[PDB]
């Protein structure tokens, strides 16, 4: 929501390669930035289950 | 009088491309791997058994491969197209059955018809479909008639096996080594084990190294083991020459020291050199029988023959040992060539025995314990086995063979669909077993022997220079012989048996040893005749064509060659300065009389190798011809590939020009085929309005690359105007590109799968969201059709849904969770097409063919096909270009300053042909080493009332007042590059980071930020900007406040140290995050740095 | 609402739901395009 | 693909002589005594005229229909 | 077949004999066209089977 | 310098990559290899037992 007027109109709109949380009432920015994987470590990840994770 | 020439001699160049050339040599691989190499390797495996439960076999009887099928109904087979499976993103495959014979219950029961496997079956094969085919019957399969085919379609992508380069087996290969000490090695290799045995003179004696032996031993310990325990026999064997028993004395002094002289001592004293795996005598004469020498075999334990080769060794590393006649490993002559289908015939192969392999284990595991009820093999015939391992070995590229410790990478390589011309290159390429191991530079090098073979200017300009080649225009690979006729046709030639007579004989200077494909066949005098008689033998066709035959007059060594791989060329028989072909055979031939077989079975026309055309005398023309020659050329631009055969005029240009622009003609812009509407891949670029050249070479003619062109002919001007054409550059005219010049389209897939999982749900796409104010579907959902699925026609901005996509998160009501499939874009698109298929799965999968109509601005790339590339510099408008008396304004003007330092006399002779056959409506030649000439075109300019030197009077369009020069104008055949500044831009905000090191990430599309090396970090700090170099490095990129506890020096969080339960002495501090990462991963290297804070101060 | 397709070979417009086994009549083919667009679409002769 | 209607470099209407020059094509006229009669004087339309190939009908044998 | 684009480019090419004294330069905008300063040329072509 | 106890790094360094696409997720090589030790502990302490 927004912390000055308290509006809920929140949207997702991808930036210039970038992505964040703005209200379109005052344009106020509540979140801004994403963490995301890269492929360069995604191939070396290994692959773990939950039946082969619990016993 | 000069000698008659046969002007119809180069007709016999599209004869030969009737039955082989380009891409035949894939086809006729697959064609007798799956027509007779399967049938040997089942042949082979026939008979499989286990120990346990005896009386009980798996006999196999005959293996079938069919035709191509698709399993998409329910145990039902359909005929497939290959353009469907492209669709359909599945294999292009026909299911292998076999017929066979087993024991239930010791009752033989017959199965004729059980399908095992599945074999991707090679376009344009035998058993495909596309086959015998009409191009209308292409049309109805939708497919090109012009496509080269030969590559494999599996998962939906076009895998192509290039051809594998390696050495020559079992050789004996004389070289220095790291110390200077010349030695010599050979690997025999049998269809079981390949073992690499080495011989060196360390300390003036020969030691025999191999990787069975815990140490070398010498040779002659080695020679009184295999049989010959007299010295002087061995002696005689080694050589004659005085030289010969001076370097040869230190090696029996060595053995004299030692109490080895018999059979025995050597044996045992081996056997004590022998590692773990009388007994050891046993297995070190196993060792020498089998594992020692391969190649060379013995009738029963008589190791004559490899005491006769050892010997010959030794001699040839004397004779080394004087003369530095060391043999190169980059000759070609010792290359081996393995296409697909010996690949694919050891694959099968493997897989075969890993599959009787796993038979026999679950045989052994359930027949002795299960039950009275009989168990049987058909239970247990798992089919997908032999189909994955095909599917993965042909999708992923890397190929593991544990029965031969094979273990290769980037055998195939996706089909590059740029243009009918990359595709068309990139079938006949040819990669190194190097594999960029090391900067040797020594077969990087172009070395003589690729005459006639491989292009010698087309190759890869980049870290792969030299490693990949392509297969020149007129070339052939051999397959593999029968050699028996060989053996007979040989023994019955007089060649004496070797182990009738001593090696005494070897030493002497007339007596020439006959070899055959690294065996020693035997001893010959007065070699001549037998070279002769064996040529003319194979002229009249009671030997194969294909069996090479040299003579080494160094060594006095008569190599007889049958073994697949190998590369031959034509050449017409020249018999007393005479060639055998006439005008009239060449009439006959294009009357319809004769085929180019006929020209090889009546001696006119032969196939020589590597080998043989070392000893033989080769004319390039008939005016060339001597008295001392052998061979005519058929034609001598059949030199270059299929790349540079669109080269016009190559002998006038550059080599690295000719190199640049086989590179840039990989990776020009144009059609590809008949069918590349309906055909939808990942990214297509196609040229609006293209052109044949006017300049065209015989090549062109003969690959069809005038129905499939790939660039436009535009008149350009050869000045300097407004200096926006500097280095390199070109400008363009504003009007022309308005009126359609240069106009691309690119086409990009989108490709969406709607999958059931292991739960009763699946994937379902919801209608368009629409907005309860206005009654109208959102500007996100505003494409999107009643059915959630975008509609063709209508054009698709950035951040709009293309697919509706929904999926559960389960896997007691489903709770489905939005991941709609967004277009990244920064232009606007239009869609052309969706196709919705179903798979066996259930899975729906969509693809939407996105179209965008691009016009040539400033930062695209261009070529002229010499090598000139360039980037559009300025586009000025039409009345801003210059005008000749006629009113012709010029479309490209390029740089002139980039003719005197590249010597692109090439390009004025094409702008000159070109203009030449525009005024006179034909159509000029740039054939290699011919074509039209100067004084022709001249002539044809003169004529038409234009000047003789394409120099005409022009008008500056600004001033409006007639240059001091004249202007070269002329049509010159430019190609655009798929290379565009609107994929190229890029620009990065602050955006995401990684996970793991919070920076920015590395490619565009994944939105990445520039990366400033370790170059920049040096330039930096040799300008002496440590406050940019701290924005740059800390603060924009991986800044971050840690909290550093003052007492114990460790990193604490949110002010406070859990290392010493207290807050009071932590601080915060500015880092960069990777610094926080790297203390972080040393603290778990128990390396702990403890950090001793202060003030700045 | 009647959603309508193509088939690859016969271009027969067809009348499937959702969840229906992508086919057509009087043929056995699986390739299955959608129709263009009803919608005013504006195009620049530039 | 097709035959462009303007000319690369003067703008001349090319795409209305295209057929007409096949059928001079069908006829016993070569190319330079047809493109003359055409009325291209200048080598710009020879040249846009002659190199075309004609891919349309190739494609629309592969169209739907 | 012919791509759109392609084809609102070759019929952007396609001269008119219309008198262009007789008309005016449209404004910025007014996409919807006024009598004085735009002309509608109609093309709806069939292809069927004889 | 003899080492008893293993200093297993925080999830910044091991980061998790959460796969929805199968049945399975993304771990990196640290994880498994303190999964084998900490597997080869229990089975040396079941074998002492
Ligand atoms: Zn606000
Ligand atoms: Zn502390
Ligand atoms: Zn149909
Ligand atoms: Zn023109």
């Amino acid at each position: 929501r927004c912390p000055d007027c308290g509006s809920t109109e929140l949207v997702e709109d991808s930036h210039y390669s970038q992505s964040q949380l703005v209200c379109s009432d005052c344009g106020c920015v509540v979140t801004e930035g994403v963490l995301t994987t890269t492929f360069s470590d995604e191939g070396n990840l290994r692959e773990v289950t939950y039946s082969r994770s619990t016993g | 009088a000069p000698i008659p020439t046969v002007e119809e001699k180069w007709r016999l160049l599209p004869a030969f491309l009737k039955v082989k050339g380009l891409v035949k040599q894939h086809i006729d691989s697959f064609n007798y791997f799956i027509n007779v190499e399967i049938k040997k390797i089942m042949k082979a495996n026939e008979k499989v058994t286990s120990d346990a439960d005896p009386m009980w076999y798996l006999k196999y009887l005959n293996i079938y491969v069919g035709l191509p099928d698709v399993e998409e109904s329910f145990n039902v087979t359909r005929p497939v197209s290959p353009h469907e499976c492209r669709l359909r993103d599945m294999t292009y495959s026909a299911p292998i059955t076999v017929d066979i014979e087993y024991t239930r219950g010791s009752q033989r029961i017959i199965r004729n018809a059980l399908p095992i496997g599945r074999m991707p079956i090679m376009l344009r094969s035998s058993n495909c479909v596309l086959t015998g085919k009409t191009p209308a019957e292409f049309a109805k399969l939708n497919e090109c008639p012009l496509d080269p085919g030969g590559y494999f379609i599996v998962k939906g992508v076009e895998k192509v096996i290039l051809i594998q380069e390696q050495l020559s087996k079992n050789r004996i290969i004389v070289e220095a080594d790291r110390k200077g000490a010349v030695g010599a090695s050979v690997t025999s290799s049998t269809h079981e084990k390949k073992s690499r045995t080495n011989m060196a003179v360390k300390q003036g004696r020969f030691y025999l190294r191999h990787n069975t032996l815990s140490e070398d031993i010498p040779i002659v310990i080695i020679f009184k083991a295999m049989g010959v325990e007299s010295d002087q026999e061995i002696v005689q064997m080694i050589g004659t020459e005085e030289h010969v028993m001076a370097a040869f004395g230190p090696s029996l002094e060595e053995c004299q020291k030692a109490q080895i002289f018999t059979q025995m001592q050597a044996l045992k004293y081996i056997g004590n050199k022998v590692r773990r795996q009388k007994t050891k005598i046993e297995e070190a004469r196993e060792l020498l029988a089998s594992t020692i020498l391969t190649h060379v075999p013995v009738k029963e334990f008589n190791f004559r023959a490899k005491c006769i080769y050892t010997a010959v060794m030794v001699r040839r590393v004397i004779l080394a040992q004087g003369d530095n006649k060391v043999d190169d490993r980059d000759y070609y002559g010792n290359k081996r060539l393995e296409l697909a289908g010996q690949l694919l015939s050891l694959l099968f192969e493997d897989l075969f025995k890993k599959f009787n392999s796993e038979m026999k284990k679950i045989a052994d595991q359930v027949i002795p314990k299960q039950r009275a009820a009989q168990f049987d093999v058909v239970k247990h015939m798992r089919q997908d086995q032999i189909t994955n391992g095909m599917v993965n070995a042909i999708s992923t590229g890397n190929w593991s063979l544990k029965r031969f410790k094979m273990d290769r990478q980037g055998v195939t390589q996706v089909l590059s669909r740029l243009s009918y011309i990359s595709a068309l290159g990139m079938m006949t390429r040819i990669s190194s077993q190097f594999e960029k191991t090391r900067k040797v530079s020594g077969p990087r090098s172009l070395q003589p022997s690729q005459w006639g073979m491989l292009c010698p200017s087309d190759t890869p300009e980049g870290e792969a220079c030299g490693l990949v080649k392509n297969l020149a225009l007129m070339t052939h690979i051999t397959t593999d012989m029968e050699d028996g006729p060989i053996v007979k046709l040989a023994s019955n030639l007089g060649v004496e048996d070797v182990n009738l007579l001593c090696g005494e004989e070897l030493s002497y200077p007339n007596v020439f040893l006959v070899f055959l494909n690294g065996n020693i066949l035997g001893v010959i005098r007065d070699h001549k005749k037998l070279v002769n008689t064996f040529r003319l033998m194979r002229r009249a066709g009671y030997i194969n064509e294909f069996v090479s035959i040299s003579t080494n007059l160094t060594d006095r060594c008569v190599y007889i060659s049958s073994d697949g791989g190998r590369l031959c060329r034509p050449y017409i028989i020249v018999k007393k300065q005479k060639p055998a072909v006439t005008n009239k055979h060449m009439e006959e031939l294009a009357q319809g009389y004769r085929n180019f077989e006929d020209f090889l079975h009546e001696s006119l026309v032969e196939y020589l190798d590597v080998n043989e055309e070392n000893d033989c005398n080769i004319a390039l023309y008939e005016h060339t011809i001597n008295k001392d020659t052998t061979h005519l050329e058929i034609e001598p631009f059949t030199l270059l590939g299929v790349c540079a055969g669109l080269i016009p005029y190559p002998h006038h240009n550059q080599s690295p020009r000719n190199t640049y622009q086989c590179a840039m003609g990989k990776q020009a812009m144009g059609t590809i085929g008949y069918n590349q509407r309906n055909r939808i891949d990942t990214l297509m670029y196609l040229l609006a309005y293209p052109q044949k050249p006017m300049v065209k070479t015989k090549t062109i003619e003969l690959i069809e690359f005038e129905k499939l062109p790939a660039g436009q002919n535009a008149t350009v001007a050869v000045m300097s105007y407004s200096g926006y054409d500097i280095e390199d550059a070109l400008v363009l005219n504003k009007a022309s590109l308005d009126r359609g010049f240069g106009r691309c389209l690119v086409y990009k897939n989108a490709k969406c799968t709607l999958k059931r999982y292991t739960n009763q749900t699946f994937d379902k796409v919801m209608g368009p969201m629409l907005d309860a104010a206005t009654r109208k579907p959102i500007w996100r959902h505003e494409i999107l059709d009643a059915d959630g699925i975008c509609s063709p026609g209508e054009k698709v901005e950035n951040k709009q849904v293309l697919v509706n996509k929904s999926m559960p998160t389960v896997t007691q009501q489903p709770q489905y969770k939005d991941v709609p499939i967004t277009y990244k874009g920064a232009t606007d698109s239009y869609i052309e097409k969706v196709m919705i298929s179903s798979n066996a799965e259930d899975a729906f999968l969509i693809k939407m063919l996105l179209r965008q109509t691009r016009r040539p601005e400033i930062g695209d790339k261009f070529s002229s096909r010499h090598g000139q590339k360039g980037v559009c510099g300025l586009i000025v408008p039409q009345e801003d270009m210059p005008f000749c008396d006629s009113g012709i304004c010029p479309d490209i003007i390029m740089n002139p300053h980039g003719f005197p330092s590249r010597m692109t006399v090439g390009k004025l002779i094409e702008l000159l042909a070109g203009k030449a056959g525009v005024l006179d409506g034909r159509f000029h030649y740039g054939t290699a080493f011919g074509g039209s000439k100067v004084k022709d075109v001249c002539e044809d300019l003169v004529r038409h009332g234009y000047n003789y030197l394409g120099k005409d009077y022009v008008t500056s369009g600004i001033t409006g007042e007639p240059l001091e020069a004249y202007i070269y104008f002329g049509p010159v055949y430019y190609q655009k590059l798929k290379h565009m500044v609107l994929d190229k831009m890029h620009a990065r905000a602050r955006g995401p980071r990684a996970v793991l090191t919070r920076q920015p990430t590395e490619g565009r599309s994944r939105d990445g930020g520039l990366r400033l090396g370790e170059m920049e970090r040096d330039c930096l700090i040799g300008y002496g900007a440590s406050m940019l170099l701290l924005e740059r490095l800390m603060i924009s990129s991986d800044a971050f406040e840690v909290d550093v506890c003052g007492q114990c020096g460790l990193l604490g969080y949110s002010g406070w140290c859990h290392y010493c339960k207290s807050s009071c002495h932590v601080s915060s501090l500015r880092i960069p995050y990777a610094c926080k990462l790297l203390f972080q991963e040393l603290q778990s290297m128990n390396i702990i740095p403890r950090l001793k804070l202060s003030k700045y101060n | 609402q009647p959603m309508i397709y193509i088939c690859g070979e016969c271009h027969t417009e067809n009348e499937i739901k959702s969840r229906d086994p992508i086919r057509c009549r009087e043929c056995g083919y699986r390739i299955m395009y959608k129709k263009r667009t009803k919608r005013l679409v504006v195009f620049d002769a530039r | 693909m097709i035959i462009p209607v303007r000319c690369f470099t003067c703008g001349k209407i090319v795409g209305n002589k295209w057929e007409a020059y096949l059928g001079l094509l069908q006829a016993e006229y070569t190319e330079g005594d047809a493109l003359d009669a055409l009325g291209l004087k200048r080598y710009c339309c020879r040249r846009m005229l002659l190199a075309h190939v004609d891919l349309i009908e190739k494609l629309l044998n592969y169209a739907p229909l | 077949i012919v791509q759109d684009e392609i084809l609102a480019h070759r019929l952007g090419l396609i001269p008119i004999h219309a008198d262009p004294r007789l008309f005016e330069y449209r404004n910025q905008g007014d996409e919807e066209g006024t009598e004085i300063d735009t002309l509608q040329f109609r093309l709806q072509v069939r292809c069927t089977r004889n | 310098l003899i080492l008893t106890r293993l200093l297993v790094p925080p999830l910044c360094i091991r980061p998790s990559v959460v796969s929805d696409l199968k049945s399975g997720t993304n771990e990196d090589d640290l994880t498994m290899k303190l999964t084998e030790i900490i597997f080869l502990n229990d089975v040396i302490k079941k074998h002492r037992i």
